[PDB]
RNA sequence: GCUUUACUGCAGGCUGUCGCUGAG
RNA sequence: AUACAGGGUGACAACCCCGUACUCGAGACCAGUACGACGUGCGGUAGUGCCAGAGUAGCGGGGGUUGGAUAUCCCUCGCGA
RNA sequence: GCACGGAGGCGAAGAACCAUGGAUUUCCGAAUGAGAAUCUCUAACAAUUGCUUCGCGCAAUGAGGAACCCCGAGAACUGAAACAUCUCAGUAUCGGGAGGAACAGAAAACGCAAUGUGAUGUCGUUAGUAACCGCGAGUGAACGCGAUACAGCCCAAACC
């Protein structure tokens, strides 16, 4: 059975989406949906997920940019992994 | 062109293989990826 | 290593569950921490971890669960 | 117009990709046929005795 | 005395007199409007599928096949060949149409196997015959002692291989002595001079 | 490769005959 | 030494190491066979024209094939006990 | 692991390794819900069959395999110092199909003609013999014998 997150993508680009957006950047199974991608994110980090944007890159992987409400930061998430 | 999800997966995976054999390799077996390519003057498949 | 067979036959279903879910979890968190390049590591648990999923998923089927 | 490297010019147009059975860049992409396996056309694998020596 | 059967051998020794000459003139014309492999509840003649087999059991059935008459549908060369290998018209193939018939059926039921057939008559463009084939995975046939033997592997499209009746016929294999040197044990092993 | 009233054959067409095919 | 086959080991090794002879063990195949046992019941006399496989046996036209020659095997059209 | 690194880890809770059995076993693939260059779209034995509880409920088929094997389709170069019958050759190649081997096989046989043999393969021989053939070039058995291995049975019908 496939799971959905398979780690956080990070980069600087991730960085300041994180710093600037409260957006999380995750690298994900390729077969999982925008709203797959939601659900796992708010069950594994318990926070609250507004938008969810995906590409399916060119190192064979999907990667997912989520950003949290406001009542989720960013960066607090992050740091605590 | 415009790529299938499927064609990109083959087009990343060439990308990969496209790398130098590691240093610790070449220790490892004291002394080539024969298989390196290069955009222009090789041709992939499909 | 520091979980043995004999352990998590030991465990009922639910707690094999749990504990895979605490596994998956800690290995969750070392690929985080690989991803971001962090050196913390001690690359034998990460293998370890893997290991140690397959035999609890190999006494769940053994057990019926 | 010659028919060597100034015809060579026009040829841009896709036919033979990666076949979903074999694995070989055989599969016709507009015919829809694998050369190389029989896909699209055969269930059987393609094959043929005169791909070796008789006596062999 | 005699069997019924018996009669209805004697009828078919002249299916152009009498009472069956009648009926053939009436049945081939549902025929001719039927299919290439019609399959059917009863055997046409009842005296000669028991005699070649049947039996009114579970996992017996009977299907009626029709092929085109006459010799080879054949290609002419469109390469170079000499005089005598550019004939065309009158050669003829080496399997009769009752071999081509049984596999026909048999292609139609790919999981029966053919357990002999016979001749039900023909008209000016084509030719009958019914075919007996039995299904060897359905219990009633794996545990009749008469008919079990079918059941075997090595009996699998056995149409296909000339081993039914009519396959070992036109093979040559019917006399024991003088005359089969080249077919007995096999037209191939015998490098197809047979 | 090509030609033709070269040799020998093969398709194809025409024609008779038998089967399909019956009653007065 | 019932072991002087072969190999390895910083150079020509029976005796340095693996093995090698002897002896022993297991699996596969032979084979669900052979043997054995259960059941079934072989055979003979007299009478009885009750039964015993049809487009068959066989013949002819046309082909192919064969060493098959008048005397191979098969296909096809027609006839047919 | 190959693989002679670095770091770290596992192993007396007996790891590595080996044997046997089991677990897991993505997608395409006969590929089977429909479609597609390995992906997608909205519960599926698709298709052909048998049985049938007539419902895909129970089942079969499909594709692979080095060659070997069986049934069909079947060349030409070549030889004949040309070439047409013949030859190369039922070879190459093609279609279909089975198995661990296939095929054959218990006489409407043989015909050393007999007061004789006694299912069938195969091996040796019979023999380049008989037979064929622009009677040219060439093609070419069988019965028998010596071996190998041996094994004989079941229906249809009569009478029920
Ligand atoms: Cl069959
Ligand atoms: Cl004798
Ligand atoms: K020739
Ligand atoms: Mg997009
Ligand atoms: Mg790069
Ligand atoms: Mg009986
Ligand atoms: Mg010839
Ligand atoms: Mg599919
Ligand atoms: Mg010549
Ligand atoms: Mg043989
Ligand atoms: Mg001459
Ligand atoms: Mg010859
Ligand atoms: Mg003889
Ligand atoms: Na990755
Ligand atoms: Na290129
Ligand atoms: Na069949
Ligand atoms: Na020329
Ligand atoms: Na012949
Ligand atoms: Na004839
Ligand atoms: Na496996
Ligand atoms: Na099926
Ligand atoms: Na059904
Ligand atoms: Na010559
Ligand atoms: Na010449
Ligand atoms: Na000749
Ligand atoms: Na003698
Ligand atoms: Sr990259
Ligand atoms: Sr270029
Ligand atoms: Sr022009
Ligand atoms: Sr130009
Ligand atoms: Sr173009
Ligand atoms: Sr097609
Ligand atoms: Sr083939
Ligand atoms: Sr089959
Ligand atoms: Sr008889
Ligand atoms: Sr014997």
């Amino acid at each position: 059975s496939w799971d959905v997150i398979k780690h956080p993508h990070v980069t600087e680009k991730a960085m300041n989406d994180m710093d600037f957006q409260n957006k999380l950047q995750f690298a994900v199974d390729d077969r999982a949906s925008k709203g797959e991608v939601a659900d796992a994110v708010e069950e594994q980090y318990d926070v609250t997920v507004e938008q969810v944007n995906t590409q399916n890159t060119m190192d064979g992987e999907k990667k997912a940019v989520v950003r949290l409400s406001e009542d989720d930061d960013a960066q607090e998430v992050a740091s605590r992994i | 062109g415009k790529k299938s999800k499927a064609t990109k997966k083959r087009l990343a995976k060439l990308d990969n293989q496209n790398s130098r054999v590691p240093a610790w390799v070449m220790l490892k077996t004291d002394r080539r990826n024969h298989k390196r390519r290069h955009w222009r003057r090789n041709d992939t498949d499909e | 290593t520091v979980l043995h067979v004999q352990e998590i036959r030991d465990m009922t279903p639910a707690e094999r569950e749990a504990e895979l879910d605490d596994l998956k979890t800690e290995l969750l968190n070392a690929r985080a921490v690989q991803a971001a390049g962090g050196a913390p590591e001690n690359p034998g648990r990460i293998k370890e971890l893997r290991k140690a999923i397959a035999r609890i998923k190999t006494i769940q089927g053994e057990e019926g669960d | 117009t010659g028919a060597g490297t100034p015809s060579q010019g026009k040829k841009n147009t896709t036919t033979h990709t990666k076949c979903r059975r074999c694995g070989e860049k055989s599969y016709h992409t507009k015919k829809k046929v694998c050369s190389s396996c029989g896909f699209g056309k055969s269930a059987k694998r393609r094959d043929y005795e005169w791909q070796s020596k008789a006596g062999e | 005395a005699r069997s019924a059967y018996s009669y209805i051998r004697d009828a078919w020794e002249n299916p152009g007199d009498g009472q069956l000459a009648e009926l053939q003139w009436q049945r081939q014309q549902e025929w001719r409007n039927e299919g290439a492999v019609e399959r059917i509840e009863r055997p046409t003649r009842l005296d000669k599928a028991r005699s070649q087999g049947y039996k009114a059991k579970q996992g017996v059935i009977v299907a009626r096949v029709s092929v085109r008459k006459g010799s080879a549908r054949k290609r002419r060369h469109k390469a170079g060949r000499r005089s005598k290998r550019q004939g065309v018209t009158r050669i003829t193939r080496r399997k009769d149409i009752q071999r081509v018939a049984e596999e026909r059926a048999s292609r139609t039921f790919p999981n029966l196997r053919v357990l002999n057939s016979y001749s039900v008559g023909q008209d000016g463009r084509q030719k009958w015959h019914e075919v007996i084939l039995i299904d060897p995975n359905h219990p009633a046939i794996q545990n009749d002692d008469d008919l079990s033997w079918i059941c075997a592997d090595d009996q699998a499209d056995r149409v296909f291989r000339g081993l039914t009746g009519a396959g070992r016929r036109n093979r040559g294999l019917s006399g024991k002595g003088k005359g089969s040197e080249k077919t007995r044990p096999s037209l191939r092993s015998n490098g197809g001079k047979a």
